[PDB]
């Protein structure tokens, strides 16, 4: 049980790639065009390879999550945790998304990105103002995060591989 | 102080189920736990729960192996799971119980309190609450929501009104097995101030 896929979803400028970057190779950076339909990287941890589809957040991309997130070992909703406006959206992908039936019973890691910003919310607050409780038909966790000073990037990893 | 939080929970109730019956004039539609006012409401049904416990039954952790190492917001957690079996049939138990992703009695009492709603049995359970004093005497102080004589006729009233709505909330969630901020601060074991 040695190589899984995940896929990163959620709403354009939440930090899908800058996470990935900071997987892969450590790297942080503050100007950061938007993906394009999908990025990919592999990274190795341990015994464990982990391939990492990471999706465009911009609306024209979001038809494609349904079909990029079928068949993963375990599916990342990226947050920014500091930009309230966008929760409403965020919250409204999510659970569409999770409607969809080929993706039933699949793991979700709900990630609360950016909580190095001042006034971020944290993972409980997320966990309310997400409607999280809805989501009731798979393992799903809640956790937060700085990509940027790399809070939880650890655990993140280890809950993940959890599903390989 | 000891029931300051009393006024705070009755508001919260109210307004939030009179949003959910103006919101669902269509009226052939379940209201669900994507709806913010269905999970306000919760909140505040949490928060009569919790209002008043004794200390012994808030505990420091919910349970599970789940990692510490995030959820830097540390949370009291209220747990009340046998007083709820007391009034409760033994298959709905069973079926709380066997639940695949609640695992904790902190889930077990969030989630019983999802599934007495969509029954419609709310009203049904305080009345045999309430008609159980001594057994109450083991959770809550003297202070307590529950332990108020008058503020007890002011819920049964208010909880009769809830089969006006039919609801379908998620009961399963693995989100439940730990306690979130509004339904403590509500309850006054955490400050409202802490509500942003
Ligand atoms: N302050 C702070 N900024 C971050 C953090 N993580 C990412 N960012 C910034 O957020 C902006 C968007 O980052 P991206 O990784 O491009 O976001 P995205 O989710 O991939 O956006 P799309 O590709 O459009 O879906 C960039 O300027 C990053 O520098 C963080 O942890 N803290
Ligand atoms: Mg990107």
């Amino acid at each position: 049980k040695e190589e899984m896929e995940l896929t990163l979803v959620g709403l354009q400028y939440s930090g899908k790639t800058t996470f990935v970057n900071v997987i892969a190779s450590g790297q942080f950076s503050e100007d950061m065009i938007p993906t394009v339909g999908f990025n990919m990287r592999k990274v190795t941890k341990g015994n464990v390879t982990i391939k990492i589809w990471d999706i465009g957040g911009l609306p024209r991309f979001r038809s494609m999550w349904e079909r990029y997130c079928r068949g993963v070992n375990a599916i990342v909703y990226m947050i920014d945790a500091a930009d309230r406006e966008k929760i409403e959206a965020s919250r409204n992908e999510l659970h569409n998304l999770l409607d969809k039936p080929q993706l039933q019973g699949i793991p979700v890691l709900v990630l609360g990105n950016k909580r190095d910003l001042p006034n971020a919310l944290d993972e409980k607050q997320l966990i309310e103002k997400m409607n999280l409780s809805a989501i009731q038909d798979r393992e799903i966790c809640c956790y937060s995060i700085s990509c940027k000073e790399k809070d939880n990037i650890d655990i993140t990893l280890q809950w993940l591989i959890q599903h390989s | 102080d000891p029931q300051a939080a009393i006024p705070v929970i009755k508001k919260k109730l109210v307004g939030s189920v009179k949003a959910l019956q103006k919101q669902y004039v269509s009226l052939d539609t379940v209201v669900t736990s994507e709806d913010g006012d269905a999970n306000t409401m919760c909140s505040a049904l949490e928060a009569v729960f919790i209002h008043g416990l004794h200390a012994k039954h808030i505990r420091a952790e919910a349970g599970g192996k789940r990692k510490k190492s995030a959820h830097q917001k540390p949370l009291p957690q209220p747990v009340f799971w046998p007083l709820l079996k007391a009034v409760t049939h033994k298959h709905i138990i069973s079926e709380l119980e066997h639940l695949t992703f609640v695992n904790t009695d902190v889930g077990r009492c969030r989630a019983w309190l999802r599934l007495a709603l969509n029954d419609g049995l709310m009203e049904c359970y305080l009345k045999l609450l309430l008609q159980e004093q001594a057994r109450l005497h083991e959770y809550y102080q003297p202070t307590a929501l529950l332990r108020d004589a008058e503020e007890g006729e002011f819920l049964l009233s208010f909880l009769q009104g809830l089969t006006s709505l039919s609801f379908e909330l998620s009961y399963k969630s693995a989100i439940l097995n730990e306690w979130t901020l509004t339904p403590l601060a509500l309850s006054g074991l955490c400050p409202l101030s802490e509500l942003d």
